[PDB]
């Protein structure tokens, strides 16, 4: 629930800000998102990428909190 | 449009073509 | 740790959290008509 | 263990009922009745014990004061079980339309071009605009109730959400003064506010003990561990 | 002597009720030679399980409270006095009889299984001398459960 | 021997799913897998994939469960 | 066969040539 949550509004607020290629789309995008999330990734590609400056950092907030607060706080849980 | 040279794309870029924007400053940068 | 002692406090935590979120609704509700009598069921023995 | 007994040091003698805070009288072979006053409840525009109650943070000691019963953890239920759940529901949900629609127009917001004008004709042209009023005017709501907020306690981590939710709503209002300077770079701001907001959205959630759980878990990590890591 | 409360906290409550609750064996007496009814049942929500309001249940019937507070010569003067002997195997609104409500009133504390226990045991053996032909520990309660297997039912172990 | 059976009947479910690329042999198949469970993973490339948006669904329920559930369990075990 | 614009592509696509399945919808989109 908390995961979808987060993942939901990260992936909205993407979808708004480029279109990107495959990105485009929020079924993709959050395709896009949880592969991430998984912490498999490409990482700082830009190419064709409109607020990049703005867009690394939006990436860098998501990833690194998804990674670094829910997915240990689940794990944390897990033990 | 294109950011010439010296232009930022923080957003609206949509960089030139010679130009790429390289994030940190956000300006266009080529050659 | 900072995971395993919220959970250890997340019985009470959850409940004083809670009377926050209460209280300030109470505060921004217009101070409406609302209750404003305690006493608990209780039945231990000790007999 | 004193705040217990000022409030429920019930006493009887001769001009005892006076002094008194809890009278309780009903007891069947098993079984146990308990009154209370209460005064807690009863202060108002002092501070008051339940005020105090409601209001300290950061102190430590607060996981017992919170505990104490019967009134404050008996007058918590009697207001929320009777009545409160169901406001608190009506205002999550409120919350989450607000969110829908400022994303809805976010996502299919026109590249133009920047701002206006816009055309705002037709179901395509005049669903997207509603959208647009409707996040902002959902967007001074957030900063009206935090100036209060502020204002109301000028002085002085906690409260930790309610901290979020201004600078949520500000960074809403940041774009639409550049969206009537109409500049593009003016998105950027907006999109912070669109994933923001959802963030902030999850805090509802607060109350549940599972769930009450993992939102005051999240806020330890940001507030400590994180920010110390970082 | 028999008339009881209405209000929906102690309703059914009899004069008797109290006397047990207050542990008065001067008063239990008295009232049952001056006919107290010594099947009334007390069923209102005081007699019931909390809201919390609470509390406390045992269930209902004079012998049921006189056994689940531990009062083994009331249980005994409920059943052997002359004016009018315990039914020992009636059951209160829910279907209990003094064998539920014992199984209902354990919290598995060590101290409280030894006391329900022997007060079981007690019971049986006051059935067993008073009313040989009566098996009571068969006896279902409203949701079809035999003393036992409401224990079973309810983890009281 | 539960990783072994849990990778083991995803491996056979993707075998009969789509032939495709690499993953026409379960003793690749399973490789490709492996390497999923390892963490280590190039996702979603879907060429030439057939019910990929059923396929790319089923990645997510494999790899996800994968690493959240078995990999921690054990590890948790393992302190 | 191959799912024409339009076609949707959860099984048996197989998407046509300018057609290109787009894994949300399962539908084929091109150009």
């Amino acid at each position: 629930f908390v995961y979808l949550v987060f993942l939901f509004g990260f992936s909205t607020a993407v979808v708004t800000l480029i279109e990107d290629g495959k990105y485009n789309s929020l079924y993709s995008t959050c395709l896009e998102l949880f592969k991430f999330t998984i912490g498999m990734g490409d990482l700082e590609f830009t190419e064709n990428y409109d607020f990049k400056a703005v867009f690394i950092i939006l990436l860098l907030a998501y990833v690194i909190l998804t990674y670094i607060l829910l997915l240990n706080m689940l794990i944390a849980l897990m033990g | 449009e294109c950011r010439k040279m010296f232009g930022g794309c923080s957003v609206d870029s949509d960089c030139c073509a010679h130009l790429g924007c390289k994030p940190t400053l956000k300006y266009c940068a080529w050659d | 740790e900072t995971v395993n002692k919220i959970a250890q406090e997340s019985k009470n935590i959850w409940k004083l959290q809670r009377a926050i979120t209460i209280l300030d609704t109470e505060k921004s509700f217009l101070k409406c008509m609302r209750k404003a009598x305690x006493x608990x069921x209780x039945x231990x023995x000790x007999x | 263990g004193v705040l217990a007994y000022i409030l429920q040091r019930e006493i009887h003698e001769p001009e005892c009922r006076h002094l008194s805070r809890k009278f309780t009288e009903w007891a069947y072979g098993p079984v146990h009745s308990s009154l209370y006053d209460l005064s807690c409840i009863d202060t108002c525009e002092k501070n008051s014990v339940l005020e105090v109650i409601a209001y300290s943070s950061s102190e430590t000691p607060n996981r017992h004061d919170m505990l104490l019963v019967e009134p404050l953890n008996r007058l918590l239920q009697d207001k929320w079980d009777r009545f409160v759940k169901r406001i608190f529901y009506f205002n999550f949900f409120v919350y989450c339309l607000y969110m829908i629609i400022f994303t809805a127009a976010a996502y299919y917001r026109p590249v133009e071009g920047l701002p206006p004008y816009k055309l705002k004709n037709t179901v395509g042209d005049y669903f997207r605009v509603t959208g647009e009023i409707l996040s902002v005017s959902g967007g001074v709501y957030f900063f009206f109730r935090g100036i209060q907020y502020f204002l109301q306690r000028r002085p002085s981590v906690d409260s930790y959400s309610e901290i979020l939710f201004f600078v949520q709503s500000l960074f809403m209002l940041v774009s639409v003064v550049l969206y009537f300077s109409q500049r593009k770079e003016y998105v950027a701001s907006m999109v912070f506010s669109l994933a923001m907001g959802w963030t902030n959205m999850l805090y509802y959630t607060r109350g549940f003990q599972q769930m009450g759980i993992y939102a005051v878990m999240i806020e330890k990590m940001i507030l400590r561990d994180l920010c110390r890591f970082m | 002597v028999n008339a009881s409360y209405t209000d929906s906290y102690y309703k059914g409550q009899t004069a008797l009720h109290i006397a047990i609750e207050r542990r008065n064996m001067t008063l239990v007496t008295l009232l049952v030679e001056n006919g107290a009814d010594v099947q009334a049942a007390a069923n209102g929500d005081f007699f019931k399980k909390t809201k919390g309001r609470p509390g406390f249940y045992f269930g209902e019937l004079p012998l049921s409270l006189a056994a689940c507070t531990n009062q083994l010569a009331i249980v005994k003067f409920l059943l052997q006095n002359s004016w009018q002997p315990a039914d020992i195997s009636a059951r209160d609104s829910v279907g209990n009889t003094v064998l539920h409500a014992l199984v209902e009133v354990a919290d598995n504390t060590v101290d409280n299984t030894k006391f329900v226990t022997s007060m079981y045991n007690e019971i049986l053996i006051l059935g067993a001398k008073l009313h040989p032909t009566l098996k009571l520990e068969e006896i279902t309660n409203r949701k079809g459960l035999t003393p036992l297997a409401l224990a079973a039912s309810s983890g009281k172990i």
